[PDB]
């Protein structure tokens, strides 16, 4: 099959990992309590 | 404490799933030439 | 005139035998003369189960159900003696017969409900002076309804009453007093009644029929569970003979 | 409240004797000459109110009367228990060897 | 939650079989 | 062309990703009326009353069961061998109280799986192979109609045939230990010889092979790379793999021949499970294991014991307990 | 242990004479057990009626007394019920009945005198596995 | 004891445009042996699976 | 008066009195209605009804 | 019922024809 | 049925720990330069 030219590739570098790990963590951090309730 | 027990799974998954998109994306790009 | 080999498979045999729209006759009483029920047929064709509602202010109404037994239904060959009172009624009493069914029928939603359709033990009796059975004779009474299963029937984890384990074994160190319903198996014993309409009458040949509501309770698992109300419309066949 | 009624009737005379109006019929083999045709006897005309009433069966033999004087030693009589007369259970109660 | 959990994970089965089948690494001569 | 030309082309195509073919017509509708019948029972079918007194056997998940418990529990006894599709019954509900779900499945099942077997002659042929894979996929498919067919067919009723779930098979097993002692029957035992056969040269295989892969990668990769798909030379010195195994029994104990090493990997199994086929298809006919039971004596009469009394013993165990309230009369006879 | 002469002393009769067996009897009456009697009878009990075994305490129990050669050859020859008040011939395999039971037609006086003595014998090895079923296997 | 009182979110929208039935015999408004016929909430249901 | 037009006449109900984190079903927390105790009519020791 | 047992009769019959019309469609001569 | 709380979360990260492992180590095979 033809490969589709508008694949394009992705990236995330270090940075972001650590700026979306604490972002998730931090509002786990907030929400778990309501979620334990 | 009588805490609801579906919030150790909530909390498990809230972490989890987006934490290990994240990393996901992260290697394919620290492996990329 | 039918055999085995024309009935089997077709459901007849569940059914109890008619009588012509041509019987309209009347059967004369000798009151001198002894008679029995040589055969007495009883071919359900409705069960109701009564609801169980939760406020008791509200009458509780008799809902219909499907039957998942298939065509096992009907009570026959039962016979036993046709005393003449002193009145002038007629009193049935069951001696002999195939006179229970187990039955299964669901409820809207699925509920499950088991039966023994019975007339275990029958005495029904007429108005008084029926010096002739006609199709304005009608037979009240009352018969014993035992428990659904018998005394050797175990339970799904080997408890019954004249057999089996006393304890939930699988729980050793359980707490026994939660458990005693459960635990101790008793053996249900209970009245129902029955009213037959006699609808035709062969005055020649001694045999009736007619359509009959019988009320009784249902399986309560030896104890385990609170009973249903049940109430079995059908219609009903009999021959009655000098004894 | 809730009472195996089995096992209580395991503590009244049915635990010792042949119950006349509860026992199993197979249990008349313990004795000579009871089984069957006493046996049936016995079981088709229950209950009775005190175990010399198996005397007065309608249709016993002389013989018969003799037979069960003999064994009335062996006799007990208790309450009727549903759980145990129904099913036909006096005349096969499930147990074999 | 135990149905749900089961039946989940079955359907996870099935859907890696599809992806298996109709998605493999194609074989190629060489 | 013509439709039926075009479709008929179409069905017997070589180039589909996954072959129909003439037997395929009737391998894809059974097996898909069977796997949907049986997903949906296994999930939510209510109980059903199996041995038919009246005392349903619970086998889905949301009746209560979990992977292991659940089932889909085989037809009522009171139907016996009568076939029972969905237009016999009065309603669902009745359907479902005895049984039905189960003789839909496998009944589905059977033919869909003897429409696989003809589908593995007809591919083989179109490609130009030789014949006799079908012949192996046999011995497995002879084992379904054994356990879902035959042995119901013997003892009267489907209620006797396989259940359809984990527990469920265990319960078949044991009670079938108990009626047949079919540890003790020669076909069975030529069936565990056949898988505990089967799985020995199954790594005895591979590691022989596998210990003589010739050298084509490095330390670090995969020796998997070290074969191209469709490359001409074969991957492994059988040659030293002999040479080895010649050493570890002795010269002449080796298949030096690969189409006879290989024909001796699939005659083993399907010959054993062949075997255990016919163990189930002729116990369910009542033709049982060896019973040796009380056969040593003493010289007053007095039995000893020996293993065989002991089997005895725990098949009564089993006996007297299954099926706890069906049976009225001394002998269980089917 | 042996099969002695003590163990084939069996009685006679309800009035206490024994017979003195000989192994040669006890095998030809085991033989003949099996070939007429063990499709109901095996190992003592009684397929087709539980209730009724061939104990020694059973068959001393019943009425005529069975618990003796005389009394079991008589039973082979003219079965009764347990209480002795009927004739039960036309189901159980007799002499009387041989023409409806065929495997009784050669049986001699000796032959029954041997099944009998192998019914006595039995429970003197066998004790209470003889007639106890399963439970004893 | 209504759907509302159950949480219920998308039962009150098949009855909101006539799917009142279930297969196994009830109704929303307390009936019992009604016929929905395919549209019962199940048949819904298993449609928008399919 | 119908038992489900007192049942409307009640708070428990009312969707204005609920919480974002408190999850479930209204059963789960004044429990499962089974029955209207009927009206209170309350008094004192004058005889006045009171509200 | 009936008409689910009619449908039954009338989708097994018609795979059935496809299945021996088929190997009747000159099946030898369909091998490489 | 009354089954163990913490059999929920045990499967959970019973499948997802493992089988998020494998796909990163998939990803990243996918995207080296070919
Ligand atoms: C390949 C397609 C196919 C086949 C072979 C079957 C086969 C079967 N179905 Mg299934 N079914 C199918 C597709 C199929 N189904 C599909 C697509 C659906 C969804 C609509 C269903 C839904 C369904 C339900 C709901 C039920 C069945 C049932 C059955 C069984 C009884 C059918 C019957 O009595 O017809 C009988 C047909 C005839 C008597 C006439 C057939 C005409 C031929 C020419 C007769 C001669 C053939 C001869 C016997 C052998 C020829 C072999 C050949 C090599 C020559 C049978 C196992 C029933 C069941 O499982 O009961 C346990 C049942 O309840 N099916
Ligand atoms: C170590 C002890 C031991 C061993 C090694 C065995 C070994 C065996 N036993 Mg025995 N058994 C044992 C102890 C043992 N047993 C004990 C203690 C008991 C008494 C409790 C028994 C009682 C017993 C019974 C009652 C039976 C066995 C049977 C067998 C055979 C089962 C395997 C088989 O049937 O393959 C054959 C292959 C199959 C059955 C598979 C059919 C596959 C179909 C065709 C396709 C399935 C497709 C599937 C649905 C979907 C795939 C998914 C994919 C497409 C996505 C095997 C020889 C069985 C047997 O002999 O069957 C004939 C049998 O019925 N054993
Ligand atoms: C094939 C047709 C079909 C049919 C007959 C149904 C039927 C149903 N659906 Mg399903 N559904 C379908 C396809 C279908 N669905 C598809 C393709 C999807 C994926 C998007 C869904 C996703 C879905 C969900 C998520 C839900 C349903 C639900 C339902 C039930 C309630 C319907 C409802 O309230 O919608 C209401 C529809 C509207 C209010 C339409 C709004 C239209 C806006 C205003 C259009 C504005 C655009 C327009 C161009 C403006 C100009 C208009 C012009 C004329 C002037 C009902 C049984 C509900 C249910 O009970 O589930 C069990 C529910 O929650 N459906
Ligand atoms: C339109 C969406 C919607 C609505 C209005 C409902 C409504 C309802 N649901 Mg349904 N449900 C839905 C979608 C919805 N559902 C979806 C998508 C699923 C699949 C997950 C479900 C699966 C489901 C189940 C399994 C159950 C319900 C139940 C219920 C009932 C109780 C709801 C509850 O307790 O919520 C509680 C609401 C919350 C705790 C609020 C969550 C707010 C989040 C956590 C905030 C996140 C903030 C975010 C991280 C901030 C990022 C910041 C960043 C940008 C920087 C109620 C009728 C229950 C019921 O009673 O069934 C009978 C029940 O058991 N629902
Ligand atoms: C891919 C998988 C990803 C999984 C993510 C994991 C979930 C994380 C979030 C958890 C949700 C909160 C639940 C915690 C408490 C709990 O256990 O609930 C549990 C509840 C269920 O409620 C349960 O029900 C039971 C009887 O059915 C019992 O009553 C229990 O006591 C009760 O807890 O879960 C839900 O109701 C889910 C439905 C969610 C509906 C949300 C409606 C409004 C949302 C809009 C928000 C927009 C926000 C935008 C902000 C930007
Ligand atoms: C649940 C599965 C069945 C769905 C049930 C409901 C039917 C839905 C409507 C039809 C949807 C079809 C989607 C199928 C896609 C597909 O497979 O394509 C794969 C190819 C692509 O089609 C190719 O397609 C080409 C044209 S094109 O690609 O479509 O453009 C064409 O030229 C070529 O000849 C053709 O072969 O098709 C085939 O290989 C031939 C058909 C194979 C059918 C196999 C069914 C097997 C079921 C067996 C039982 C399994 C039991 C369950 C196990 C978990
Ligand atoms: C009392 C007595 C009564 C006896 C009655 C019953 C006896 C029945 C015996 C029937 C057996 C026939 C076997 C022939 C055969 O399988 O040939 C096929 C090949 C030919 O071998 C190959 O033979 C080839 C030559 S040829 O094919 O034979 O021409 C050769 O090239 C190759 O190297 C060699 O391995 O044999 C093998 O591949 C190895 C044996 C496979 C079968 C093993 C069965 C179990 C044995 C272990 C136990
Ligand atoms: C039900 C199905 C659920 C599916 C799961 C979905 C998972 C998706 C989760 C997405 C998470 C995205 C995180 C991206 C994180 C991230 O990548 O940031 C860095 C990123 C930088 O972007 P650039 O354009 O420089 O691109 C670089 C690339 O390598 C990024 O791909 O910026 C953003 O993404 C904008 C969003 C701002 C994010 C703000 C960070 C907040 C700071 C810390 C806050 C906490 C502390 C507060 C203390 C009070
Ligand atoms: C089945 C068809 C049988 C065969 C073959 C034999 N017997 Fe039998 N036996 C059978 C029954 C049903 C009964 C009880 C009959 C009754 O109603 O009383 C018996 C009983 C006996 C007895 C008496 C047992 C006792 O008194 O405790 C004896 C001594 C006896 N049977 C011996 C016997 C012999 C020697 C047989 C072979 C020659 C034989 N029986 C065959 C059923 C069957
Ligand atoms: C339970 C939680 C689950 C969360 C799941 C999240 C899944 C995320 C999927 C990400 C898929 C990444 O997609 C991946 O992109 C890379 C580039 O970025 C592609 O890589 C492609 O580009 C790179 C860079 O130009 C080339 O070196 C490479 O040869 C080429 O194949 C891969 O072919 C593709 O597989
Ligand atoms: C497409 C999948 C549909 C599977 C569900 C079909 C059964 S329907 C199911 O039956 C139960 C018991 O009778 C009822 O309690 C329940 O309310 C009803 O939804
Ligand atoms: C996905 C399988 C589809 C099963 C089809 C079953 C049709 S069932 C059919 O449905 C009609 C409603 O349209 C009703 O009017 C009718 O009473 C009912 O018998
Ligand atoms: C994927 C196959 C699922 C098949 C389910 C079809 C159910 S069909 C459904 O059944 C009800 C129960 O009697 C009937 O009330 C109704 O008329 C009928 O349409
Ligand atoms: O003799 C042999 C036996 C086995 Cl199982 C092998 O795999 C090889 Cl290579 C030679
Ligand atoms: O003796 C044998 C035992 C088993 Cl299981 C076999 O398969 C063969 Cl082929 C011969
Ligand atoms: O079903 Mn199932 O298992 Ca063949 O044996 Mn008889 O039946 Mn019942 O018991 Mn044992
Ligand atoms: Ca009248
Ligand atoms: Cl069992
Ligand atoms: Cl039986």
């Amino acid at each position: 099959m033809e490969p589709n030219p508008n694949r394009q590739p992705v990236e995330l570098n270090r940075t972001s990992l650590y700026l979306g790990l604490l972002l998730i963590l931090v509002l786990a951090l907030l929400f778990s309590s309501y979620f334990f309730n | 404490m009588e805490v609801n027990q579906l919030g150790l799974i909530a909390t498990a998954l809230f972490v989890l799933v987006p934490s290990v998109f994240l990393i996901i994306l992260y290697v394919q790009t620290e492996s990329q030439q | 005139t039918l055999t085995y080999d024309d009935i089997v498979g077709t459901g007849l045999a569940n059914k109890c035998p008619t009588l012509d729209d041509t019987a309209r006759g009347a059967y004369p009483i000798d009151s001198s003369q002894t008679y029995r029920i040589a055969r007495l047929c009883l071919q359900p064709t409705t069960f109701l189960v009564k609801e169980e509602p939760k406020n008791k202010r509200q009458e509780a109404e008799f809902v219909p159900t499907k039957l998942v037994t298939r065509e096992t239904t009907s009570l026959d060959q039962i016979q036993g003696e046709l005393k003449v009172n002193s009145d002038g009624s007629l009193t049935f009493v069951e001696e002999d017969g195939i006179d229970f069914q187990p039955v299964t029928v669901q409820m809207a939603g699925g509920e499950r409900i088991p039966l023994l359709f019975t007339v275990k033990n029958l005495v029904a009796s007429t108005q008084p002076n029926v010096t002739s059975i006609t199709t304005s004779t009608d037979f009240k009474g009352e018969f014993n309804v035992p428990s659904y299963r018998t005394a050797n029937f175990l339970d799904p984890k080997g408890r019954g009453l004249a057999s089996g384990y006393d304890s939930a074994i699988a729980l050793p160190q359980a707490k026994e007093e939660e458990l005693a319903r459960a635990n101790v198996k008793r053996f249900s014993l209970t009245k129902g009644q029955i009213s037959l309409n006699v609808a035709k009458v062969d005055g020649r040949t001694g045999e009736i029929a007619g359509t009959f509501e019988s009320e009784q309770l249902s399986d309560d698992d030896m104890g385990a569970h609170e009973p249903h109300e049940v109430k079995i419309q059908g219609v009903f066949y009999a021959s009655i003979e000098p004894a | 409240e809730l009472v195996n009624v089995v096992d209580e009737k395991l503590g009244t005379a049915y635990g010792e004797k042949i119950d006349l109006n509860n026992t199993n019929i197979a249990a008349f083999i313990q004795y000579r000459g009871l089984y069957p045709t006493l046996a049936k006897l016995i079981v088709k005309n229950a209950p009775y109110e005190s175990v010399e009433d198996v005397l007065n069966i309608p249709g016993l033999t002389e013989r018969q009367k003799q037979i069960l004087r003999e064994n009335l030693e062996h006799f007990t009589v208790t309450e009727v228990e549903t759980a145990l007369v129904e099913g036909g259970d006096r005349y096969n109660n499930g147990l074999y060897k | 939650m135990e149905t749900i959990t089961y039946v989940f994970i079955f359907a996870c089965i099935i859907a890696l079989f599809f992806f298996a089948i109709f998605f493999r690494e194609p074989p190629r001569i060489t | 062309a013509n439709l039926w030309e075009r479709f008929c082309n179409w069905v017997t195509s070589t180039d589909n990703r996954l072959y129909v073919g003439w037997f395929g017509v009737i391998m894809i509708p059974t097996l898909l009326a069977a796997t949907i019948c049986f997903v949906i029972a296994f999930i939510a079918a209510p109980p059903v009353d199996i041995d038919g007194i009246r005392e349903p056997v619970s086998g889905s998940l949301l009746y209560g069961n979990n992977i292991i418990t659940g089932a889909v529990v085989p037809s009522s006894n009171a139907i016996g061998l009568h076939f029972y599709p969905i237009w016999e019954a009065a309603s669902l509900d009745e359907w479902l109280y005895n049984g039905g779900p189960y003789q839909l499945i496998i009944f589905h099942f059977l033919l869909g799986a003897s429409c696989y077997m003809g589908r593995q002659w007809e591919l083989s042929y179109r490609l130009g192979m030789r014949p006799w894979i079908c012949v192996a996929y046999s011995a497995p498919l002879a084992s379904a109609f054994a356990v879902f067919l035959i042995y119901p067919i013997g003892q009267g009723s489907f209620s006797d045939g396989m259940p359809l779930g984990i527990s469920g098979t265990f319960n078949f097993m044991i009670v079938f230990q108990a009626e047949h002692n079919i540890l003790m029957h020669p076909f069975h035992q030529l069936g565990v010889a056949g898988v505990f056969g089967g799985a020995l040269f199954c790594a005895m295989h591979g590691s022989l092979v596998t210990s003589s892969l010739i050298r084509e990668t490095t330390e670090t990769e995969s020796a998997n790379y070290g074969y191209k798909f469709g490359q001409e030379e074969e991957t492994y010195n059988i040659v030293a793999a002999h040479g080895y195994f010649g050493r570890l029994i002795f010269q002449y104990a080796s298949f030096n021949n690969s189409r006879s090493l290989h024909f001796f990997l699939a005659a083993w199994p399907v010959v054993g499970v062949w075997f255990a086929a016919l163990g189930i298809s002729t116990m369910a006919f009542n033709l049982n294991g060896f019973n040796f039971n009380h056969s040593v004596i003493d010289a007053k009469g007095n039995v000893i014991n020996t293993w065989a009394d002991i089997i005895n013993r725990a098949n009564l165990g089993m006996e007297v307990m299954h099926e706890r309230n069906a049976h009225n009369f001394p002998l269980d006879l089917a | 242990a042996e099969l002695t002469p003590e163990v084939l002393t069996v009685p006679l009769n309800s009035e206490g004479k024994t017979i003195t067996l000989t192994e040669k009897q006890y095998l030809e009456g085991k033989r003949l057990f099996q070939y007429a009697c063990a499709s109901c009878h095996v190992g003592g009990i009684t397929k087709t009626n539980p209730s009724l075994d061939l104990r020694t305490e059973t068959l001393a129990l019943a009425t005529p007394p069975r618990d003796n050669i005389e009394g079991l050859v008589d039973y082979m020859k003219n079965p009764t019920t347990y209480d002795g008040e009927q004739e039960i011939a036309e189901v159980h395999p007799s002499l009387r009945s041989a023409d409806i039971f065929p495997k009784m037609r050669n049986l001699t006086e000796k032959d029954l005198v041997a099944i009998a003595g192998h019914i006595l014998v039995e429970p003197k090895i066998l004790g209470d596995k003889w007639g106890g079923g399963k439970v004893y296997y | 004891n209504p759907m509302w009182r159950q949480g219920m979110f998308v039962l009150p929208f098949m009855a909101r445009l006539g799917v009142t039935g279930s297969w196994s015999g009830w109704s929303i408004t307390g009936e019992t042996g009604i016929d929905p016929g395919f549209w019962s909430f199940e048949g819904v249901a298993l449609a928008h699976i399919v | 008066i119908p038992e489900k037009l007192a049942f409307y006449d009640y708070i428990g109900n009312n969707p204005a009195k609920g919480g974002l984190f408190r999850t479930g079903p209204m059963n789960k927390g004044d429990g499962i209605a089974q029955a209207w105790k009927g009206h209170a009519v309350f008094r004192n020791k004058e005889g006045e009804e009171l509200f | 019922m009936e008409t689910l047992k009619i449908t039954v009769y009338i989708v097994v019959t018609f795979f059935v024809l496809l299945f021996v019309f088929g190997f009747l469609s000159g099946d030898p001569a369909r091998n490489p």
